[PDB]
């Protein structure tokens, strides 16, 4: 019986949350469970470091940077550990091998690992620094435990946001491509990369919240091995912190996305949801549109009007009051019609679809940001999500 | 902090793409379309439609669906061609299909720019796009799959 | 060559802005052509944070975790001004934990031109000494200086210098240039909290110079250097006042002057964890043959230790424990009194011209320490300091 | 932090204890008996004064001077014994003194027990006291010396 545990910034607040979560960490034990781990920086510590980092130097280094974060991530782990010690446990903390922890884990020891590069496979791309909800999830992998628990204030994944959807549910499971889908298009409780490593290991993940004893929603299973007489629709997502930028007339030849995206990459833009269709057969040409959060909006229009006056492209369009929904679910790969329902739903109170993306689990569409209430809304009790 | 992987690289040739050109950018119009295909019991895939021209009003909607139903759909929207609405339904069964996969990919806008670039250097032209934080698919002539996985696996290190 | 190390405190580190300003001192430093390590406190109020977290989640914070907290305190520090650095042009090469950071692997890294930023050395004592607590950023600063064999250490915050009284109660008080060893121990001991005690300890047992400078200005402060013993009797001075009013009064009337009592009352005090200091106890009668034990502690601390003695006077044999919390403790710390007949009698002259009461004296072989009504302190300073002509 | 250095032990028999018993504790009492001193050019060490007692009003002040100047010292003070209406004034030259030497003791008590335990577990008897955050002094019988230094050697680990 080995359960991983990560507690993210909310669950980590104050010394009397670090006592509350100690002690439920302890009584996870005593039920009968080995148990790692995995603490986030106390709430906002990382955010307020990060604030640090980037007004000392401009382009923090990624050796510091870690060295930073990781500090933020130890007073978290040195506190739990102590609140542990005081209510009987034997803690071991951790800087850092599978086997260390195993041979503590195998002494009685509940063990606290602040952080490791973890790789899956030899061959993957990793990019960026490892966080906590990795190594959580790394650890799990790694030592083979039976769930790796995500603890904060949110208590599960649900069927839609429920102070707009009243009917929101919350989900009882759902699989890691689903799950990965979600959290695509939507607000993030987890980081997607440690779903993605998760989903690759196959260690179940549990969202529950530190402040009640609700199970939470489970991410297991994939995808691929739910019969199709099972899939089900799984929930709908918004989405109004990003704008739109599309590039007009860029002529349909090789390396001309490259000029819009090497532009864009260089200044740094969080592009997203990149699109283009057919080039028109008279013209040769065709346009892209991709999104960006809207604080990038204004470089990103800057960055591209400079091309445009190059003579690259007609013109450069930006609009900043557009939001997204989307729906997710396994059982819209082999079932006809659900993208007619969905188009369906949004005609039936009278609101415009302006672009449609899609994965083969995921249906995506921008319109107005004051239409998404409606639109979620209708796309929920068309497709009886709770209700 | 802003951490991704990037896990492999995929290639299909299943798919035909049907493209019906210059429907009306109004609430209904969209609907019209895939219920036509839906009635036909048709499953398709991928869907792109891009924004409507400020001249015109129109858009074009492109999908993608299991390449022996691609010429049975293109008649069932060709009967409903012109009949109040589009301007033209086009047909190509010679699609291919070619993503790289992973998660966490919107912070690293470099991943996108390579991903061109690499298709770029190899002299494939790119017909589509359809990205996000967990793909990076793009349509191409299937004759060029081959060339455009191998660029890709050299670029990001994955090889296979 | 030329082996500079610097230990900047949290008041040096309050903010970005400050962490830059830093910086390039930093450089600065090397650009005029010296090796430089660098030790930092953690950020500000950091560590009094920690700490109260530490004790809020653990009553008896383990000694392990306490010092990974307090540890990582500091590398939120030292990862920042590893950044600054590195933005104005260094290269900089962090290090941790006392041998990690060998002296060697600091030495060959600055022989790269490298800035060495470091945390957590006691020593490579493989001194005959016993250590206790955890080592502090002063201690390790002073540590790589003597391991290192460094031409000084310099010890930055917003205290520009060791003065001869505090500047805001005595106008006339004026920054020392320098000073011995002893000489700083004895007022550090009496109410200078400017550097850690042990550290000043470690300055003097390897014979490193500390500089006592501020991060606001450029200021050279006041050098620390030199026993005591090795300066000459004709030129040795008296050096400075100081004064304290956080303390308490506690006296054990009537104890049996026979061995082991002493012991019943600091035992007791010790398992209280009541940090007890000035410990004071004459001659016994001969009539009755007891004596009085008067020591202080923090205020804060007076009621328990107040309570923890009381009990013993019923079960034990003492007459009575006296409480006092209005008193004040002021000081002349100089080598010039050692071997100078006539110092203890002008410091009490000057005491009596202008009416303070003596009420308890103490001393080391370089100071004297009276304790007064804490009202009687700012004119006691102002009379000693006067006295003895210090400061101009 | 709290954190400490002990040093080592040291020991000396090169002084006398003095006692000027009951004088007044009003200003300018503890000045007579250290300007005497001062112009007989006797140079003083140790000086330990506790608090008067209630029911007179007077205390003791007790100083070391080199044995040498001792008997000296204890003429030059009794000439002012009645005008300050002293008890009488004490002489000692076979006093010796241990102290413990260190650094940031204060947030040790345990120290400074230990100090005194260690003491009594060689049955020595503690007659004076002095302590600092850098040194814990007493003033014992010379004879003791060998034995006091040799249990805190033991108690704290030095030597
Ligand atoms: N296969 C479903 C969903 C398509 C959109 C997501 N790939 C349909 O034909 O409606
Ligand atoms: N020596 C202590 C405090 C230094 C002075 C205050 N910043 C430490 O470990 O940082
Ligand atoms: N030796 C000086 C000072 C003694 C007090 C400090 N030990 C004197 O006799 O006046
Ligand atoms: C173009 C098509 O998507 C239209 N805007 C609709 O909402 O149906
Ligand atoms: C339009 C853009 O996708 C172009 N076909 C390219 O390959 O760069
Ligand atoms: C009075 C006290 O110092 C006693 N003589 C002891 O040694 O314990
Ligand atoms: C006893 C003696 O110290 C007295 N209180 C004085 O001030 O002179």
């Amino acid at each position: 019986a080995l359960v991983v545990q990560k507690y993210g910034g909310s669950s980590l607040e104050s010394a009397e949350r670090i006592r509350n979560v100690a002690e439920r960490i302890v009584a996870t034990k005593k039920a009968g469970n080995d148990v790692v781990v995995v603490c986030s920086a106390m709430g906002d510590t990382t955010d307020e470091l990060l604030e640090l980092a980037a007004a000392v130097n401009p382009v923090p280094p990624a050796r510091e940077m870690d060295m930073l974060l990781t500090a933020g991530e130890r007073i978290s782990n040195a506190l739990v550990a102590m609140a542990i010690e005081s209510l009987g446990a034997e803690a071991q903390s951790f800087t850092v091998t599978p086997g260390r922890v195993r041979e503590a884990l195998d002494e009685g020891k509940i063990c606290i690992v602040a952080g490791f590069v973890n790789k899956e496979t030899r061959d993957v791309t990793t990019l960026g620094r490892g966080g906590s909800d990795t190594t959580a999830v790394a650890l799990a992998a790694a030592l083979n435990a039976d769930v790796c628990e995500i603890y904060s204030d949110v208590d599960g994944v649900y069927t839609a946001d429920p102070r707009i959807v009243p009917n929101a549910q919350k989900l009882e499971k759902l699989s890691f491509e689903e799950m990965l889908e979600l959290a695509a298009v939507g607000s993030k409780i987890l980081v997607l990369r440690s779903v993605e490593y998760a989903r690759a290991f196959n260690v179940p993940l549990r969202v529950r919240s530190s402040y009640s004893n609700d199970p939470g929603t489970l991410i297991a299973g994939s995808m691929e091995d739910i019969p199709v007489e099972e899939a089900v629709l799984t929930g709908v997502a918004t989405d109004k912190s990003e704008a739109k930028v599309t590039v007009l007339g860029i002529s349909d030849k090789p390396g001309e996305a490259a000029k819009v995206f090497r532009a864009l990459a260089d200044a740094e833009i969080n592009i997203d949801m990149v699109l283009q269709n057919v080039s028109s057969v008279e013209d040769g040409t065709t346009d892209i549109t991709f999104t960006c959060p809207r604080s990038d909006g204004r470089r990103a229009m800057e960055i591209l009007k400079k091309l445009q006056v190059q003579g690259n492209w007609t013109n450069v369009l930006y609009d900043d009051q557009v939001g997204k929904v989307s729906l997710v679910g396994a059982g819209m790969k082999s079932h006809p019609g659900v993208t007619a329902e969905f188009m369906e739903a949004l005609r039936d109170v009278n609101v415009n679809i302006e672009l449609i993306s899609t994965s083969e689990i995921r249906i995506s569409v921008l319109i107005r940001e004051d239409d998404l209430d409606a639109a979620a809304r209708a796309l929920h009790e068309q497709f009886q999500l709770g209700g | 902090m802003e951490e991704a992987v990037l896990t492999g690289v995929a290639t299909d040739k299943s798919e035909a793409k049907v493209t019906v050109l210059g429907i009306s950018d109004k609430p209904g119009e969209a609907a019209k379309v895939f219920r036509a295909l839906a009635d036909a019991e048709i499953n398709i895939d991928m869907v792109l439609q891009n924004v409507s021209s400020v001249e015109d009003g129109t858009t074009d909607i492109t999908f993608t669906c299991p390449r022996s139903d691609g010429r049975r759909a293109m008649e069932i929207l060709k009967k409903l061609q012109v009949q109040g609405n589009w301007t033209n339904v086009l047909y190509d069964d010679q699609v291919g299909k070619v993503s790289l996969v992973g998660a966490g990919m919107k912070s690293h806008p470099g991943v996108t720019a390579e991903f061109m670039e690499a298709l770029r250097d190899v002299n494939v032209n790119i017909e589509l796009i359809s990205t996000s934080e967990i793909r990076i698919s793009v349509l191409i002539r299937e004759d060029d799959l081959d060339a455009a996985a191998r660029a890709l696996h050299e670029q990001f290190q994955l090889g296979g």
